């Protein structure tokens, strides 16, 4: 507990350099939810606080692309619900629930700028995907099916390429991999069904050679996945 | 599969009777068009 104090403060007075903590923000994109987890985690006060002053400082005016920061930080880690969370919670230092109350509104600000597209995007640049409500928003779906379509259906290959590679990874078959190979079948038999001009570009690029090797995939939630993928691209 | 067959058949079948309705609305077309040379003629006469 004391070396991870240590360590803690050492790198908010790096951070408290502008440059410096611009340096480290990119360094470790994972390090901002490190240090939330390890925040919420950690009963301490001063480990709190100090984890949030470091949280702040990376988000903070003075360093470079403070607001692309704070955006990648909101969309990649959760930074808001965490701080929402964190705010809900009782703290007994005056200066950490300051710090916190800073950090939930630097937040909310960020994410009343930013949308579901921003984290749609977000997830698929990180590749990673865990049945999030805009998957099983039809809605969504319906006001972002011209997105997805948009640019010579960027999103479509970038989609395509994600279900390929899940499949290359398949062999694993992870239960987080298993999810998003899910979470991607989904997503591709819904911009099947809408807009079904992608149709032809997902089979070009191989999508429905990866939707029939994902249907004898040994887990029954993938296999059934691709079944209903399969029936939503010529089935019943 | 088998779904995935009997699926491919139906669109079969479908290609199948589109082809007789193409062809039909094609001959159609092609009298139609026949008419339309006519009224080309008179243009031309």
């Amino acid at each position: 507990i004391q070396l991870q104090y240590h360590s803690l403060l050492l790198i908010w007075l790096l951070t408290f350099n502008p440059v410096f903590a611009n340096e480290l923000v990119q360094k470790y994109l994972s390090d901002f939810l490190d240090l939330l987890k390890l925040v919420k985690i950690t009963i301490k006060e001063k480990v709190s606080r100090l984890c949030i002053s470091i949280i702040l400082q990376c988000c903070s005016t003075r360093v470079k692309q403070h607001k692309k920061v704070i955006k990648q930080l909101l969309l990649l880690g959760n930074a808001l619900p965490t701080v929402q969370s964190l705010s809900e919670r009782k703290y007994s230092d005056e200066e950490l629930r300051q710090d916190i109350s800073n950090l939930k509104e630097i937040l909310e600000n960020e994410y009343q700028e930013l949308t579901s597209f921003d984290e749609y995007v977000a997830e698929l640049d990180s590749k990673l995907l865990c049945w999030s409500p805009p998957h099983v928003d039809n809605g969504f779906w319906s006001d972002n099916i011209d997105e997805f379509k948009k640019d010579n259906y960027k999103i479509f290959r970038q989609l395509i390429e994600l279900l390929q590679a899940k499949v290359r990874n398949g062999d694993v078959n992870a239960k987080q991999e298993k999810i998003i190979i899910q979470v991607a079948l989904n997503d591709i038999t819904h911009v099947v069904e809408l807009l079904p001009e992608s149709i032809d570009v997902l089979d070009k690029t191989g999508g429905k050679a990866d939707i029939m090797e994902l249907l004898n995939h040994s887990d029954s939630r993938v296999k059934y996945e691709a079944l209903k993928a399969t029936q939503a691209i010529i089935g019943y | 599969d088998e779904l995935n067959k009997m699926q491919a058949f139906i669109r079969k079948e479908a290609e199948e009777k589109a082809k007789e309705i193409q062809l039909k609305a094609d001959q159609e077309y092609e009298i139609e068009k026949t008419n339309i040379v006519r009224n080309e003629t008179n243009n031309i006469d």
